[PDB]
């Protein structure tokens, strides 16, 4: 769904969907080749 | 605690438009989405839609699309599903459940459940009958004795024994159509002490028709 | 403790080259497919570290710390236990120590007093403490062993803005190279200047007549360079690029 984002303290706006690629485990976030988010970790517990 | 809460049974005839309720308490109604489960006997869980309550934007089933259409309540925090011409296959169990998202999306909370017959029959008060086998061989040290349910619409009827006193030694038996009517009986096991001490009657509430019939053995 | 070794000798410092080595993941971010640009202090690439050898040969220089350095210890009795981090050796300012005790690595920072050529079997007594660390629990062993060096490790140790950061990756394989990335593995706020350091080396027997095994480590020095990096879709650095090298 198209909401607002807050992610710790890092704003956006789009939907959520499944992550297929391989991240590392100490990633906050992710940038794609227009240089902003997207792709996120969960401050709670670590998920994609 | 958040429970959601169905009515037991629906009565709609084919051709026409049936209404369900699920409602929600103790969690705000805008902040899940929800989903409806359609159980068919011997096939198995089937999905139906889901829909953003809040948005009242709806995703369904290639098959099902038209046949259904999800609208939801904001002021009573109750949603609703509505059909549309169901048919000789769409009588099955319908549940309504609440998906809490992190991650993977479980199914966390369940209704009680809707069991919706399609017919186009009416609605018939039941005719109960006492069995009792009226003699003994004295081979046995316990009673055995029974009731007969029979000409009733729509199934479930509710059967107890003694408005519920013995919860234990009883057997509920499923009942079988015939010229669209239901039959189904039911048996107990009572000690030599309790049966003339105690009296055993059929207690038999149709919730459909209001009706509670009251047969001594 | 205090009394040191008779058997240590003086050795040369001779040198070897880096060929690729000395590029770690300079941020957490994933990025995929594109070419980027990182201004942070590096290597230089085809420049010369100082050649370290400890073998009745013992070598244990005194270096300076300017602003960062990389550390490449290639081992199999595995030799170095732990990091002596400083400026004036004694115990009026604050230092940085690394205890491992081969149940889990201790860091803390204390006032720290100490021998003027410590030992392992490092400081006399310690007080005033603003830092403590307990790492993950893992065994080692200090059986020692001489032959063929069969694993490759490589740290990275250095102090941007107070920050303590610590990048390590370890590979099976006297330098052959290659080209690897390091992956993140703590991040120390310390906040505590750094003006020399020195290389703690355990030792065994069967500080007086204690010796030691065969392995070697390589020190570097790092200065304001640009490098370009490369990413697939996994998000491993294939290649890096100095540009007023060639």
């Amino acid at each position: 769904k198209c909401v607002n984002f807050n992610f710790n303290g890092l704003k956006g706006t789009g939907v959520l969907t499944e992550s297929n690629k391989k991240f590392l485990p100490f990633q906050q976030f992710g940038r794609d080749i227009a240089d902003t988010t997207d792709a996120v970790r969960d401050p709670q517990t670590l998920e994609i | 605690q958040v429970q959601l809460q169905q009515p037991g049974a629906e009565l709609v005839r084919p051709g026409a438009s049936v209404k369900l309720s699920c409602k929600a308490s103790g969690y705000s109604f805008t902040r899940f989405w929800m989903n409806w489960v359609k159980q068919r006997p011997g096939q198995g869980l089937e999905w139906i839609g889901m829909i953003h309550p809040s948005d009242s934007e709806t995703r369904l089933n290639q098959k099902f699309k038209d046949k259904a259409t999800l609208t939801v309540d904001k002021s009573s925090t109750t949603a609703y599903m509505q059909l549309s011409s169901p048919t000789s296959e769409d009588s099955a169990v319908y549940y309504c459940a609440r998906k809490d998202y992190d991650y993977d999306a479980w199914f966390a909370y369940w209704g009680q459940g809707t069991l919706v017959t399609v017919s186009a029959a009416k609605t018939t008060p039941p005719s109960v009958y006492p069995l009792a086998p009226g003699s003994a061989a004295q081979t046995n040290s316990m009673v055995t004795l029974g009731c007969l349910v029979k000409g009733y619409f729509p199934e479930p009827v509710t059967v107890t024994w003694n408005s519920g006193s013995l919860s234990s030694g009883v057997h509920t038996f499923p009942a079988v159509l015939q010229s669209d009517l239901y039959t189904l009986s039911s048996s107990v096991t009572v000690p030599s002490s309790t049966w003339p001490s105690e009296t055993v009657t059929c207690n038999v509430a149709h919730p459909a028709s209001s009706t509670k019939v009251d047969k001594k053995i | 403790q205090c009394v040191n070794l008779t058997t240590r000798t003086q050795l040369p410092p001779a040198y070897t080259n880096s060929f690729t080595r000395g590029v770690y993941y300079p941020d957490k971010v994933f990025r995929s497919s594109v070419l980027h640009s990182t201004q942070d202090l590096f290597l230089p690439f085809f420049s010369n570290v100082t050649w370290f050898h400890v073998i009745k040969r013992f070598d244990n220089p005194v270096l300076p710390f300017n602003d960062g350095v990389y550390f490449a210890s290639i081992e199999k009795s595995n030799i170095i236990r732990g990091w002596i981090f400083g400026t004036t050796l004694d115990s009026k300012t604050q230092s940085l120590l690394i205890v491992n005790n081969a149940t889990n690595v201790v860091i803390k920072v204390c006032e720290f007093q100490f021998c003027n050529d410590p030992f392992l079997d490092v400081y006399s007594s310690a007080n005033n403490c603003t830092f403590e660390y307990v790492s993950q629990p893992f065994l080692m062993d200090l059986e020692g062993k001489q032959g063929n060096f069969k694993n490759l490790r490589e740290f990275v140790f250095k102090n941007i803005d107070g920050y303590f950061k610590i990048y390590s990756k370890h590979t099976p394989i006297d330098l052959p190279q290659g080209f690897s990335a390091l992956e993140p593995l703590v991040d120390l706020p310390i906040g505590i200047n750094i003006t020399r350091f020195q290389t703690l080396l355990a030792l065994h027997r069967s500080s007086s007549g204690w010796t030691a095994g065969a392995a070697a480590y390589y020190v570097g020095y790092l200065q304001p360079r640009t490098f370009l990096l490369k990413y697939n879709e996994n998000g491993t650095i294939t290649d890096a690029v100095d540009c007023a090298l060639d």
